[PDB]
């Protein structure tokens, strides 16, 4: 996949989870003292608002 | 990476009891000593271990041990 | 094409170019401090 | 203008190139007689390459 | 009108005889390559090899015309022999300045043939500069591609110095490739039952004595081949066309098979079973058609 | 150890044998070269099957096969010294070796006692191992019988190139020949293409067809008026067994029933062994897709049978080839200048549209009238503008596609398309479309010097056509700063495969050694030296 | 810039960069050594003085300037902390000579940078290794400055004088102004309401060589920064650029030049009408307006033309000479460019024309032909007389599914002729005491050795023989020659010292066999796959058979349109190669074309009217697409549909089969470790590597 | 078209300016101002080594008469029989103290050596178009060659790029830090300063610290502040 150019970077207004070999590298290492990307998700709407 | 009570990554050998020659040929260039400095004791059971001292890997043909049995042949008379 | 199981597809993922193998071997103070 | 024959077909075209580089013959006229694709192409792009004398002896102590 | 004119001949015959005709004649006609060549000295501006491969190329049928049935027989052989240096007037080569020998074969009788002075007027290479210190001469010689060089035959070249040829011969022998190395005469073709040939037609020489000893030939060895033509009735081995009557199926993997049951109505590639009925062929058609096809040849060739 | 003080890493030492990557292990013990071994350039065969590969003569004549001597093999040994065809002895109770020359040795010498041997010319059919690099998996290491073949090129059979990634524009291959008769045994049964046939993971088949016989597959399938003798001729050697039931007329869908020799069903492909789908496809007779033909057989039955089917079916696809025949040509792809003029004078219609559209928004800000966006948002709906205009052409090759299938159904480019083969409406749109937007990291060129990119625009240029929008197509042809662009793209690219080549190794290297020694013990169980990591092996203790 | 710093030159940006040429290496090799020479005699005087007395000189210092080794270090390749200046020159092609004097490298930065559009050419770099994007190729139309000392001075005299001259009142300002400086030396200070007038009058007087030289560059920098730059030392990229003068063309506005270009030069252009060319740097041009084309110029408004400093020629002078060779590739793909720039210096040309003299390696083509679709920078190189391939007919189908992935199926009778036949020339050398050169004594590998031990001319050597005569006492010692295949012996050349040096030339020629690496002038290349008999091929009407088949697929998946275009354009040469005077009439199809497709296909149908007067009309659309129906050799019947068939350049690449074999059964062992050597030269063994060592283990073979 | 043609009349050769092979007539003109100018511009010194007392005592070390000649034989010649192709140059050199006297100047040789007949130095030399050197005057252009090669000592044919120079032309911005910026430029000698100098500057600048904006050097200069600087040197 890496070597055939089969993924393609994006733009985007949120923090999003990559794809590709970078990513994989990132997760295998299990390198500490970093910040993580936490998601929230409900149904009442206010306690994500505040 | 989550087989001992704690995550651990791919670059060491942390938590797994990784042999000596193991480690040596993952590329640790320092394991050999550290086992001579604390007096270590190993068996031979790695891929690296056999493969150090001409073995058979316990891998697929190699994972059994085979014998030879005579009974049969001492049984016969010429 | 057709579709008959696509949720059961397989993708392929091949280079259609690779490297050929590869062949044998075979003071004046005049330049800057580059800190 | 070394070949004697066309490498494509095997025809002859050993007459049209005496008449093209001796004679010196317009290369319509010359090729007024070849009707070949292939010989047309390769009367008409063929050369002897430059070189120089060869230097003697071959053989040198 | 040209020195060389380029020509062409029509017939019209069934689809599977005239494929047999053309297939016959690519097989059986074989006109022998100036492929044994020995370069005997080169001080020229090209290397041996150019030399070399562009001899072994001359277009010598329009020389040796008179001996064609032998050469084709290959009861005979030929030579040609090169030997030219720089000048101040006329600074080049041309076909001309070889000479050509017939050799017998059966005496290994080496005879020298005329020259046309037509071939004064073709190309093959081109001088440098004329300086008259320095020097700047070929000489070679070449022979056709079933010859057999040994004593015998080197004694008669008393045009040669033998030392100098024992010599290179001595030194090229290794690299002489060892079969036999020919050309097609002309260009022949059937599209769809129309058989063509492309030929050419030269000033200084009948061209119709020569096609008809060619069709000759052919003809002659092509009903030989016809006659001693077998079709194995065992089982099928995978290897040669053969007929199982318990099935009556037929399994073609030759040529003549193919051609002569699909001149009796079928539809075979050379690789495939046909369910056919063998007592249709009959020879003696098939080789009364091949006469007369090659009578109506000759009579196309005549209208020229 | 220099390093204890020193800083220069070049000096020898005791510790050099491990200093870094180039260890005494990693580089003698875990890999070495050896002694029957051979390399070279590659080439196909259509008379070898997946089984087996071709081997040159100058390879034939140099390496040498191992016969070893006892009850059942002494007389052999005896009758080719004889023959003068042994090359060397070995006398197993002296440890000697001993170069067995042609008339230039001793036949006294030679004892032949049991347990020596004598090594003689390589035989056809003798297994041997072979591969090409980088060896990513299993694949691209193989035994194979041999046979002989002309030239000095190693020849495969086209069926295995996938699972090698293998082609012929200068690729090589090589060689090593192991004759210990346990290593023997395990080549001929374990390491056999006819045992590797279904892959580890997602089991579909690893050898298929490619590129020109699946469009004569496609075809095949939907020809349909023919007499037996052309059914026959299409068959080849595998129509002996043909039946002709009762018929005089037959279709392609008779031969594919035939081939496939069996009476299964399979919902959606297959019913009763024949072909119910509407067309043949890629993934059909394709290596690694999800509907191949020859899976289904292997898993009715087993892997000879789905050996035989790719055998059979690529010989047959081959003969319709040569029946047939089949190529492209220039008049499939532009007949003439009404389509490319057409789409050309909408696409200079709707580009000054969007500029009008911009330079109006602009003028408005300009004065007094609205507040301006964010310069995101601006981006934002420029993209949004050229991409509708990406997708209007990308509308227009379609209906143009399926207008040209109606008009002429026997476009061989639209076979390409229809078969599954590299041809879609994309590609179309790059040939005779437009080129669309580049982009580097996801977004357009940046602005380096007086807010513009190259000095054939003005300052603070906000002329999309000047950040990398490219509008003409192939046929037409770039203009000098529409390829800069397109330039721009292919380089970055090459550059980062480079970089990525280098980093993904030493990642994959490391996560090998790491996983290397789990197996599956004698229960079913995934375990790694002496804890347990998994009760079953695949959740079901079958093979995967 | 701290604040904006986007808008201001980056460090990577080639505004900012000069080059060296040959003379300036020398020139710093000159100046080190000269200093380090100046610097031992002090430091020995100084020591003289100290221990003896009287200040005398030692000798030895004085006569080792140290010259010598610099340079023959340069030349080996070692100059300050760059390696790779020179090198050892690869005798792969003619056109070589032209593209390694004609590169620039760049210090270890790899992206695609603005600043070296137009002045580069943007498809020649390397594609792999560790090289990759720092070697770039001038285009045909970039120069490099060269200037003197003493023009130097005159030069930067003659500007001062003028702005000193015509600008008295408005050079003190200092504080509102904009600072003027000559090779960064600060001489003025212009009054800002003046600034565009001082440019293009100082513009015009450039051209006209008011200064005595028209390379003088000067740059008006505005965003804020707010500067004059004036440049005139050597080094710099220089460009010639159509001229826009208030809002006109000049090009537009010069009648009589239509008339009288034929008969002059490009200096007198510049002499007798000036402000037609401007010689514009990079740097000028990186700050300035230019309008990408003159058509496109002829399309705008008054208003909107007077904006415009300058206007840019077409695309193919946008190329570089390497380029050139190339046909249409703004048509393809850029990746396939990138190859095809790659691959056109691989083949095989007329080398030299001392083949039978220079003792060197080298790959010679036997028959050459040249070319006759071409761009104008192709001819005027010469590289075009100097032919690298042969026109080859060739038929886009499939071969009984032989010819797949990139094999090529080629005919035999065209090979037996000579088709693609070239010759390999190497070089072999051995030193040897004299005594064993001497020595006497008939072993096996001596041979081909003549009486006064060296080898016989015109003798053939094998993958044991030996060339000199060279036993050291009772033992053979002598080299081997270790080749697969044989080589005639070409030349030898011998020089008698205390040792004996022997050199010797041979040569082989070469006809394709299996696995022999060709390509087209689009990046369409392939191995040989099959050779198949005159007699096995389909035929057309006229009884033509193919010399090349290539499966057609690739053609439309790798998108390569131009080769289909030259295909015809070539066939259209064939039928009407002449002019109406009746002169050889080359076909312009310049990368980056610029040209329509219609207008080309106009041109090949009246090619064919001239050639065949009464043709129908499916007969003349035929010919001009190049399509017929081919019939089968073994029934003699028709294909299907008609086939893509006609005439192409070919060329032939170096990598050949022979060359690459290796096959090792028993031989030496390193000493240390006792293992297979190494070395396709000494007989060395293939590498068993660890990746196919997990291969093996995956299988569970233990 | 008539830019296409104008764009035709750069390409082709233009006796009337010396220019017979434009491809790579920019390098042989590099080659040509080398040998033939600068070389003896360098090599002609005249310059103190030592001084004693107070500037009327002092060492001189003079260099002159400086000479380059071609080779006897053609480069194929040199490429047959393996020889080099390399162009001879030699000087003359003197040592001599000088002590400054009110009648004038006093001169007292020390030491004088020549190189007249000797290979002081060997200059590789470029074969250029024709087979035709810089040196040589001839009449005989072999044709078909365009050169552009050197053959070093052991008969090898050598070939070479060219180079970026690792001096820029625009100051480099650089930002050390978050609020931390630097901005160091060079100085050169013009062409005619014999031996040239160098000076390397870099101006610091933070936004915590604004007194000191400082320019410096290494061991060359002093630590001062720009604005100060600029102060002193123009009086404003
Ligand atoms: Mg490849
Ligand atoms: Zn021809």
């Amino acid at each position: 996949q890496a070597l055939s150019s089969f993924h393609t970077t994006e733009k985007s207004g949120a923090v999003k989870q990559k794809l590709g070999f970078n990513e994989f590298n990132n997760l295998t290492n299990l390198s500490k003292n970093k910040t993580e990307i936490i998601t929230l998700v409900s149904d009442d709407i206010s306690k994500l608002q505040s | 990476l989550c087989a001992s009570y704690e995550p651990e990554s791919v670059n060491k050998f942390k938590f797994g009891a990784a042999s000596t020659l193991k480690r040596a040929t993952f590329g640790d260039n320092k394991a050999l000593l550290n086992a001579a400095l604390h007096k270590k004791s190993e068996p031979i059971n790695d891929n690296s271990s056999c493969h150090f001292f001409s073995k058979v890997p316990n891998i697929g043909t190699g994972y059994y041990k085979y014998f030879i049995d005579l009974g049969l042949l001492m049984r016969m008379e010429r | 094409t057709q579709s008959i199981h696509e949720n059961k597809e397989i993708t392929e993922i091949l280079p259609d170019n690779n490297p050929s193998p590869p062949e044998s071997p075979e003071d004046r103070n005049d330049e800057p401090p580059e800190d | 203008v070394f070949q004697l024959v066309c490498s494509t077909c095997g025809k002859d075209i050993s007459h049209e190139r005496y008449k093209l580089i001796i004679r010196k013959k317009s290369l319509k006229d010359v090729l007024v007689s070849v009707k070949n694709e292939c010989c047309r192409l390769k009367l008409s792009t063929q050369i002897e390459p430059q070189r120089n004398l060869t230097v003697q002896p071959l053989l040198d102590i | 009108q040209h020195p060389r004119e380029e020509n062409s001949i029509v017939v019209e015959l069934e689809p599977s005889l005239a494929t047999f005709i053309k297939q016959g004649f690519n097989n059986l006609v074989k006109w022998p390559l100036l492929n044994i060549g020995i370069v005997l000295s080169n001080t020229s501006t090209a290397v041996n090899e150019e030399w070399l491969t562009a001899v072994e190329h001359i277009p010598t049928m329009k020389i040796f015309y008179k001996h064609i049935h032998k050469i084709l027989t290959r009861e005979m052989g030929f030579l040609v022999y090169l030997k030219r240096s720089q000048s101040e007037r006329d600074n080049y080569i041309t076909l001309y300045d070889f000479d050509y020998y017939i050799i017998d074969k059966d005496t290994n009788s080496v005879t020298m043939v005329d020259k046309p002075t037509e071939l004064k007027e073709t190309l093959l290479h081109v001088f440098q500069e004329y300086r008259l210190k320095s020097s700047q001469t070929i000489e070679l010689i070449a022979f056709s591609s079933g010859t057999v060089i040994n004593e015998d035959i080197v004694s008669k070249l008393t045009f040669l110095d033998v030392e100098v040829f024992n010599r290179e011969y001595n030194n090229v022998k290794t690299i002489i490739d060892p079969d036999f190395v020919f050309r097609s005469p002309f260009i022949v073709i059937s599209p769809m039952g129309k058989l063509t040939f492309f030929v050419e037609v030269y000033s200084w020489f009948d061209f119709k004595s020569c096609f008809k000893d060619i069709i000759d030939f052919l003809e002659g060895a092509l009903i030989a081949n016809i006659h001693n033509h077998m079709i194995k009735v065992g089982n099928c081995d995978e290897t040669v066309s053969s007929y199982n009557p318990e099935s009556g199926m037929l399994f073609v993997n030759d040529l003549m098979t193919m051609n002569i049951v699909n001149f009796f109505g079928c539809n075979s590639r050379l690789e495939s079973y046909h369910r056919f009925d063998m007592t249709k062929v009959d020879v003696e058609l098939f080789i009364k058609a091949l006469s007369d096809a090659c009578k109506k040849i000759l009579s196309a060739s005549n209208r020229l | 150890d220099i390093k204890i003080i020193s800083n220069n890493t070049t000096s020898i030492n005791l510790s050099y044998i491990t200093s870094g990557k180039n260890n005494m292990i990693r580089s003698y013990i875990v890999a070495r070269r050896k002694d029957q071994t051979a390399r070279s350039v590659i080439g196909p065969s259509t008379s070898i099957t997946v089984n087996e590969v071709g081997m040159p003569a100058y390879i034939r004549n140099t390496l040498t096969e191992k016969i070893f001597v006892n009850a059942f093999t002494v007389d052999k040994v005896k009758q080719l010294l004889a023959s003068n065809q042994v090359k060397f002895y070995f006398n197993k109770r002296l440890n000697q070796l001993t170069r067995i020359r042609q008339g230039k040795f001793i036949k006294n010498k030679i004892h032949l006692l049991p347990g020596d041997w004598v090594e003689v010319a390589v035989q056809e059919y003798t297994s041997i191992i072979f591969g090409r690099q980088p060896s990513l998996h299993r694949y691209n290491v193989i035994a194979s019988s041999i046979r002989a073949t002309e030239g000095d090129t190693i020849k495969i059979s086209p069926g295995i190139a996938n699972s090698q990634n293998a082609d012929f524009d200068g690729d090589e291959e090589w060689m090593i020949l192991e004759q210990n008769p346990k290593a023997v045994i395990e080549q001929s049964i374990l390491m056999y293409p006819t045992t590797l046939l279904k892959h580890d993971i997602h089991g579909a088949p690893v050898y298929g067809s490619i590129q020109d016989e699946i469009v004569a597959a496609y075809s095949l399938f939907r020809i349909q008026d023919l007499c037996l003798d052309e059914v026959l001729n299409i068959l080849g050697k595998y129509g002996r067994e043909f039946d002709p039931k009762g018929k005089c007329k037959f279709s392609g869908k008779d031969i594919y029933t035939y081939l496939i020799g069996e009476k299964i069903n399979y919902p959606g492909l297959l019913k009763d062994g024949e072909i119910i789908a509407n067309d043949v496809d890629s993934n059909f007779v394709v290596a690694m897709r999800h509907l191949s033909l020859a899976g289904l057989l292997s898993d009715h039955k087993s892997n000879v049978e789905g050996i035989n089917f790719i055998i059979k079916s690529s010989y047959v696809f081959k003969r319709y080839l040569s029946i047939y025949g089949f190529g492209v040509t220039f008049k499939d792809l532009r007949p003439n200048s009404t389509f490319t003029n057409k789409l050309e004078a909408i696409n200079v219609e709707k580009i000054e549209l969007i500029k009008e559209a911009y330079a109006k928004y602009l003028n408005d800000v300009r004065d007094g009238k609205i507040v301006p966006l964010s310069k995101a948002l601006e981006a934002d709906y420029v993209e949004s503008m050229l991409s509708n205009l990406t997708n209007l052409n990308i509308r227009e090759i379609e209906e143009h596609m399926r207008q040209t299938l109606i008009d002429d159904p026997d476009n061989n480019l639209l076979k390409m398309a229809k078969a599954g083969y590299k041809v879609n409406p994309t590609e179309l749109m790059y040939i005779l479309g437009t080129y669309g937007q580049q982009r580097i990291d996801g977004e357009p060129a940046e602005t380096r010097v007086l807010g513009r990119v190259l000095p054939y625009y003005l300052p603070d240029s906000k002329d999309p056509e000047g950040r990398g929008y490219i509008l003409n197509s192939l046929t037409k042809g770039l203009t000098g700063s529409q390829y800069y662009f397109s330039m721009l793209v292919a380089r970055s690219q090459s550059t980062d495969i480079v970089c990525e080549t280098s980093r993904t190794g030493t990642l994959a290297r490391k996560i090998i050694k790491k996983m290397e020694d789990m197996v599956v013990d004698g229960y079913g169980q995934v375990v790694i030296g002496n804890t347990l990591i998994k009760y079953a092996a695949n959740y079901t203790k079958i093979l995967g | 810039c701290i604040f904006h710093t986007s808008r201001y030159p980056d460090r990577d940006s080639m505004v900012c960069h000069r080059i060296l040429t040959y003379g300036k290496y020398f020139e710093t090799l000159a100046h080190d050594e000269l200093e380090n020479y100046i610097g031992n005699i002090r430091n020995d005087i100084m020591n003289n003085h100290k221990n003896r007395g009287t200040y005398a000189v030692n000798i030895h210092v004085l006569t080792t300037p140290g010259l010598n080794h610099a340079f023959s270090s340069l030349l080996s390749g070692k100059f300050k902390k760059s390696d790779g200046s020179y090198r050892t020159h690869p005798h792969y092609s003619w056109m070589q000579n032209i593209s390694i004097p004609r590169s620039v490298g760049f210090y270890p930065v790899r992206k695609y940078h603005p600043s070296q559009y137009l002045y580069f050419c943007s498809s020649d770099v390397p594609e792999r290794g560790p090289q990759v994007g720092l070697v770039s190729q001038l285009s045909v139309l970039s120069s490099i400055t060269n200037i003197l000392t003493s023009e130097y001075l005159d030069l930067e005299k003659k500007i001062c004088e003028y702005i000193r001259s015509y600008y008295k009142d408005d050079i003190s300002y200092f504080e509102t102004g904009f600072p003027i400086t000559i090779e960064n030396a600060l001489v003025a200070s212009l009054n800002p309401n003046m600034i565009c007038d001082f440019v293009t009058d100082f513009r015009r007087r450039k051209r006209m060589g008011f200064f005595g030289n028209l390379e003088v560059g000067i740059t008006l920098v505005r965003d804020h920064m707010n500067e004059i730059r004036i440049n005139i030392g050597a080094g710099r990229l220089v460009r010639p650029f159509l001229v826009v003068d208030n809002g006109e063309l000049m090009m537009d506005v010069c009648p009589e030049l239509e008339s009288r270009l034929d008969d002059m030069t490009f200096s007198d252009i510049q002499k007798e009408f000036p402000h037609v060319i401007e010689m514009v740097d990079i740097e000028q041009f990186t700050f300035s307006n230019v309008c990408e084309s003159v058509q496109k110029f002829r399309m705008m408004s008054k208003d909107e033309r007077k904006q415009y400093d300058l206007c840019d020629f077409p695309a193919e002078f946008r190329d570089g000479y390497v380029a050139s060779s190339l046909v249409g590739i703004n048509h393809n793909s850029g990746p396939r460019a990138i190859l095809g720039c790659a691959q056109a210096k691989q083949a095989i040309s007329c080398l030299s024309s001392d083949i039978r003299n220079k003792i060197d390696n080298g790959i010679h083509l036997m028959y050459p032909e040249r070319p006759i679709v071409i761009s104008k920078a192709l001819e005027t190189s010469k590289i075009a007389a100097n032919c690298f391939g042969q026109h080859v007919t060739i038929a886009l189908m499939s071969y009984k599914g032989i010819n797949q992935e990139d094999g090529i199926i080629i005919k035999k009778q065209f090979i037996q002729r000579g088709g693609l036949d070239i010759v390999t020339a190497k070089k072999h050398q051995v030193e040897i005491p004299l005594e064993n050169f001497n020595n006497k004594e008939r072993s096996n590998a001596y041979s081909k050795l003549e009486s006064n031990g060296l080898v016989r001319l015109n003798a053939f050597l094998e993958s044991g023989d030996a060339m000199a005569r060279n036993i050291s006492s009772s033992f053979d010692v002598s080299e081997k020659y270790t080749d697969m295949y044989k080589s005639r012996v070409e030349r030898v050349q011998v020089e008698l010292t205390d040792k004996v040096k022997v050199r010797v030339l041979t040569m082989k020629e070469r006809r394709p066999i299996l696995g022999d690496k060709f390509t087209t002038r689009t990046s369409q290349k392939g191995t040989v796959a099959y050779v198949a008999d005159e007699t096995e091929l389909p035929y057309d009407e006229n009884g033509i058979t193919p010399d090349v088949i290539i499966n057609s697929t690739s053609i439309f998946s790798r998108k390569t349109i131009s080769m289909l275009i030259e295909v015809i354009l070539t066939a259209a040469y064939s039928a009407k190669p002449y002019n109406n005077k009746g002169e050889n009439r080359p076909v312009c199809f310049p990368s980056s074309n610029e040209t329509s497709i219609d207008t080309y296909m106009q041109f090949a149908k009246q090619c064919y009217e001239h050639s065949n007067p009464k043709l129908s009309d499916e007969e003349l659309s035929d010919k001009i697409f190049c399509e017929k129906i081919l019939y089968d050799p073994e029934t003699d019947k028709p294909y299907a549909s008609k086939v893509f068939f006609g005439p192409i350049y070919y060329l032939r690449l170096r990598h050949l089969t022979q060359d690459k074999a290796t096959v090792r059964c028993r031989g030496k062992k390193t000493k240390l470790i006792r293992q297979a050597n190494e070395g396709r030269k000494r007989g060395g063994g293939i590498k068993f590597g660890e990746m196919e060592r997990d291969c093996l283990i995956a299988h569970g073979a233990a | 078209e008539m830019d296409q043609r104008l764009g035709y009349k750069f390409l082709v050769p233009d006796p009337k300016a010396g220019v017979f092979y434009r491809p790579l007539h920019f390098q042989y003109v590099s080659y040509s101002n080398f040998i033939l100018h600068r070389l003896h511009e360098i090599l002609t010194v005249k310059r103190p080594l030592l001084s004693f007392k107070n500037n009327t005592e002092r060492i001189m070390i003079e260099i002159s008469n400086v000479k380059v000649t071609p080779p006897d034989y053609s480069p194929i010649i040199a490429s047959i029989k393996g020889k080099s192709y390399d162009a001879l140059a030699t000087f003359t050199v003197n040592i001599f103290k000088e002590v400054m006297t009110k009648e004038g100047i006093s001169i007292t040789k020390i030491s004088s050596y020549e190189g007249k007949d000797s290979h002081l130095i060997k200059i590789p030399l470029l074969i250029g178009y024709g087979n035709k050197n810089p040196l040589d005057t001839a009449k005989y252009l072999v044709p078909n060659v365009i050169g552009g090669v050197f053959i070093n000592k052991q008969s090898v044919e050598k070939v070479g790029i060219n180079l970026v120079e690792k001096i820029t032309t625009w100051p480099k911005f650089r930002v050390v830090k978050p609020n931390s910026f630097t901005f160091s430029f060079s100085s050169v000698s013009p062409p005619n300063v014999l031996p040239t100098r160098y000076r390397h500057y870099k101006i610091s600048l933070d936004i915590s610290q604004l007194e000191a904006l400082n320019i410096s050097s290494t061991k060359t200069f002093i630590t001062v502040n720009i604005v100060l600087l600029s102060q002193y040197l123009s009086r404003v």
